[PDB]
């Protein structure tokens, strides 16, 4: 998924904001990787995406 | 260094508003979790800005 940056920080196991609380909730025991790159050359667009 | 304290009381809390008023660097809570603040807040609440 695209995220934006503010937002990047909500998606430990555990963490409050929108995106924790309601768009990908992962759990709070789980093992694994979140692996995040910058986009902003790919996604953005002048006119916005 | 003269830093304001606010007493909060008399009141029903619900600190889901406080996720409206800015974007956070930080919310780390010490005793409680972020999560369960609507409930368990009680006795004196002070807000040290």
């Amino acid at each position: 998924f695209v995220i934006k940056g503010n937002e990047v920080s909500q998606i430990a196991p555990g963490q409050t904001g929108n995106i924790a609380d309601y768009n990908y909730k992962l759990p709070d025991d789980f093992t694994g990787c979140v692996i995040a790159w910058n986009s902003n050359k790919l996604d953005s667009k002048h006119s916005g995406n | 260094y003269a830093w304001n304290r606010t007493r909060i009381s008399n009141c029903v809390a619900d600190y889901s508003v406080l996720y409206n008023f800015a974007p956070f660097f930080a919310f780390k809570c010490y005793g409680v979790s972020p999560t369960k603040l609507n409930d368990l807040c009680f006795t004196n609440v002070y807000a040290d800005s």
